[PDB]
RNA sequence: AUAUACCGCCAUCUUCAGCAAACCCUAAAAAGGUAUUAAAGUAAGCAAAAGAAUCAAACAUAAAAACGUUAGGUCAAGGUGUAGCCA
């Protein structure tokens, strides 16, 4: 009873890799994908600096080696959140890829808010929804800029409630508010196209991982 | 005549005047004169079953009547004590308590916060006013609006702590305002022991300088008024502190919590250099007393201890121990802090 | 015997287990109060308007005897008893409780 | 600005019924007549003695139920019967609201021979049409 | 006696378009809070609008018109605070 309840939500957390989200990606395909290419030297943002691996006759070069580790350590921990039911809510308003995210969201089972974003959404967001709204437990920005190039709202605000974020940050983007930055590049269609499938993947492992868990530890009780 | 006679809400309404041309540009108090009538209860004394005495009594019908004149006086009398005793009450108030002066809003408890949307109740807490400023507007309604901006503090006494600023046209509302919106700014402030800072602070916000000194239990607060307030808010027993330069309440409420707010407790210091960090009371003698050994390697590379230190040393403090007389208002004696 | 009251119920509904100097507030001119407290709260039988901690409960005594009320004026950690202004009582009290400490 | 019936705008908190709410021009659109007699139909007598008998009804009303009227009272007039249909409020106990209406009955069928009658509904509380 | 204590019932701007409250946000706020290929504002009230009336339909006409402005008018419609008269 006690155990099983305990069983399934405290055994995927002695494992480094529980879901086995390493396979879904290499630095070959985050290569192939464009991910490496950044906006010119005079939009880089200071606090980028550390995941830039040069600077190749103006364009900045994103490390695929420190993007490896990074997209690893926020896939693991959107799986984990996956797993425990929690909301996760895609935020971008790059219109480009507005029907794409929006598409990926309705796959995974999540949420996507590719809109404008309302002031006060998530800050006073019982006004807005009703007494009782749930707020998202995950925020994944695969933009962090909105289309003035300032920081998106949502980037402040859901921090604001406490709420972490994974997003995909590029050489002119700032991640010091974001809780798992991905550094890479976020304007190619094949780099975006990417990450929305991993992002998919990786939920709908967790989702299903956790199914299975739930019948065999069902299971045991009868049996 | 009968016909020419209003009711009571008419007649205080027009008596009272509080809607009139002189009162929004520039005492009578309302009564309830029902508050003791019981139906069926007249001058003359008439008892009416099922009205105004009991319908069956001891089993026996009872019949109209009248009270004698003398049983009738009495009950006249008793309501007039019965009023005088409401009048009594009326005027009978609970006092609370005053803060920094006797017509001035800092250091005036107002209550906990109010219940959260999914009844967080927040009766821990308790909320302590710093500044009120009433100040007129400009505005096409009246000319000149007025307005009540109002800082209060809120804290739990056990190291959670905040501070707002809430303004309105009504001193209520921005007392409302004030300490709801400090409840979403909670900081967490480290106190050493439970009872003081962890380590000394000097710090300038805008114009306005603290400096904050950690100090042994029983020391008690000898601070600025509004850090006494606050202090007791967070938890804090035992401190010095001085304020100097402006005395703006908004910087110093700023300033106190943003150097509080980042100070550094002894495990952290013994994990960023890796060494045990060692405590040396007097009253204890050598005996060496550890505080915070590092959580992962200890090191093995002894800290560098320069011959003399290169530490920017601030006069008021060495003044003292230089043998400088102090002024006459310091160190007097005060009451319990 | 003094000593009795500290540990009635009475004393507890007034006083939980703050001292009895707890809820006291000196009214005096200005900021910085006086540096002695009034002589004394009594005279021929008379209290003044606002009767010290010790004066305004005619049922504690102050008596060496009475160790747990002398403890209440005695620093825990340092052991330095409080001055005057410190607690609020009147100067005939202090030199009284002065003396039952010592 | 016309100040007739109408009551004025607070702030939010002040509770007004319906037919507080609606000013005079709403009557017979939204709102009806709280007494109907057929003295002001056209070629009819008597209006003056049917609206004299309606002021007063409503202030002994008022007077007998005191504090305990949470609307005001409908009259109705059918031959020579008199009916009044007043929203009360639960305050007082049960057998108290008996005695009431048998004296309001009596006294007010021998002051104006006709056969009068009391109607009464309780509210557990004063209904409110809308918080301006 | 006092409309310069008021209620009640009105005039005036006026068929002018505003008045008031609850929240949220700011490297502090004395204030401010808009961008639609959208950048912090949101969600409810009162007035306008709509609806109803002039017994088809429209238009028109009435009605409606908030908060304030003029200590505007009315103690003599009635009621009423305070002061005054009672051979
Ligand atoms: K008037
Ligand atoms: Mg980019
Ligand atoms: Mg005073
Ligand atoms: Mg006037
Ligand atoms: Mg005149
Ligand atoms: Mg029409
Ligand atoms: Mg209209
Ligand atoms: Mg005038
Ligand atoms: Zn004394």
């Amino acid at each position: 009873g006690d155990d099983f309840q305990s069983r399934i939500l405290d055994t995927p957390l002695q494992h480094s890799d529980f879901f086995n989200v390493k396979e879904l990606f290499s630095v070959k395909s985050l290569f192939e994908a464009r991910v490496h290419l950044g906006h010119k030297a005079g939009c880089r943002h200071r606090f980028m600096e550390p995941y830039i691996f040069g600077n190749r006759l103006g364009q900045d070069i994103i490390d695929l080696d420190q993007t490896a580790l990074n997209l690893q350590l926020a896939l693991n921990f959107t799986a984990h959140v996956a797993y425990r039911k929690g909301i996760i809510l895609f935020v971008s308003r790059n219109r480009q890829f507005s029907h794409l995210i929006e598409t990926t969201a309705q796959a995974c089972g999540e949420y996507a808010h590719t809109r404008y974003f309302k002031g006060g959404l998530l800050t006073n967001a019982q006004l807005l929804f009703g007494p009782s709204v749930r707020l998202p437990d995950l925020i994944i920005f695969l933009h962090t800029l909105n289309n003035v190039f300032e920081p998106h709202v949502a980037v402040r605000d859901a921090a604001k409630m406490n709420i972490p974020t994974v997003g995909i940050v590029d050489t002119n983007c700032n991640p010091c508010l974001i809780t798992y930055p991905i550094p890479g590049n976020d304007d190619s269609p094949q780099a975006i196209q990417l990450f929305c499938k991993l992002f998919r993947t990786t939920i709908n492992r967790a989702k299903e991982k956790r199914r299975q868990m739930e019948a065999l530890h069902r299971l045991q009780s009868p049996k | 005549s009968f016909f020419t006679k209003l009711t009571a809400e008419e007649l205080w309404k027009g008596a009272l005047a509080e809607t009139g041309a002189g009162a929004r540009k520039g005492k009578k108090k309302r009564k309830d004169l029902n508050r003791g009538q019981i139906i069926g209860e007249g001058r003359s004394g008439f008892l009416w079953p099922g009205l105004n005495v009991p319908l069956i009594k001891s089993g026996v019908v009872q019949n109209i009547g009248q009270r004698s004149k003398e049983e009738q006086q009495k009950v006249e009398a008793t309501m007039v004590e019965q009023r005088e005793e409401w009048d009594r009450k009326r005027k009978i108030k609970v006092k609370r308590e005053r803060g920094w002066s006797g017509n001035t809003w800092g250091g005036v408890s107002i209550g906990p916060p109010d219940p959260g949307p999914n009844g967080e109740t927040y009766e821990d807490f308790d909320t302590r006013i710093l500044e009120v400023r009433n100040v007129f507007n400009m505005t096409a309604k009246e000319g000149r609006k007025k307005s009540v901006r109002v800082l209060v503090a809120v804290g739990n006494g056990n190291g959670a702590a905040g501070f707002a600023i809430g303004k309105a046209a009504d001193r209520g509302d921005a007392f409302r305002k004030a300490k709801n919106r400090a409840i979403h700014y909670l900081h967490y402030i480290e106190r050493y022991e439970g009872h003081t800072i962890f380590h000394d602070i000097s710090l300038r916000f805008k114009r306005t300088q603290i400096r904050m000194k950690k100090q042994p239990r029983g020391y008690g607060l000898r601070c600025h008024r509004a850090i006494i307030t606050i202090c007791r808010l967070i938890g804090i027993k035992d401190m010095y502190a001085r304020v100097t330069g402006s005395m703006n309440m908004l910087n110093l409420t700023r300033g106190l919590f943003h150097g509080l707010a980042r100070q550094e407790t002894h495990q952290h210091l013994a994990d960023k250099k890796g060494l045990h960090v060692v405590e040396f009371r007097e009253e204890c003698g050598p005996l060496p007393i550890v505080v915070a050994s590092p959580h992962g390697a200890l090191s093995k590379e002894p800290e560098p201890e320069p011959e003399v230190p290169d530490t920017k040393l601030d006069w008021q403090d060495v003044k003292a121990m230089q043998g400088l007389k102090r002024s006459v208002w310091f160190n007097l004696k005060r009451p319990a802090t | 015997e003094p000593w009795k009251y500290l540990d009635s119920e009475e004393y507890h509904n007034r006083y939980g287990s703050r001292p009895v100097w707890a809820d006291y507030r000196r009214n005096h001119k200005g900021g910085v109060p006086p540096q002695r407290t009034r002589k004394t709260c009594i005279r021929n039988n008379k209290v003044a308007g606002n009767p010290c901690p010790i004066c305004r409960d005619h049922k504690l005594h102050v008596d060496f005897r009475n160790v747990k009320l002398l403890e209440q004026f005695v620093c825990a950690h340092t052991g330095i008893i409080f001055h005057a202004p410190y607690t609020g009582v009147c100067m005939k009290q202090h030199k009284k409780l002065t003396q039952a400490i010592q | 600005k016309n100040r007739a019936a109408r009551v004025r705008v607070a702030k939010g908190n002040k509770p007004v019924s319906y037919e507080e709410a609606h000013a005079p021009h709403y009557i017979a659109h939204r709102k009806g007549w709280l007494s109907l007699h057929t003295g002001n139909l056209d070629g009819e007598d008597h209006a003056a003695e049917r609206t004299l008998e309606d002021v007063f009804l409503r202030k002994f009303m008022m007077g007998t139920f005191p504090g305990c009227l949470a609307d005001q009272i409908v009259l109705k007039r059918r031959a020579n019967q008199v009916d009044i249909c007043a929203l009360v409020l639960r305050q007082l106990p049960a057998h108290k609201f008996y005695f009431l209406v048998g004296y309001s009955e009596t006294l007010l069928s021998h002051f104006y021979k006709c056969p009068v009658r009391l109607h009464l509904q309780t509210v557990p509380s004063k209904v409110v049409y809308k918080y301006i």
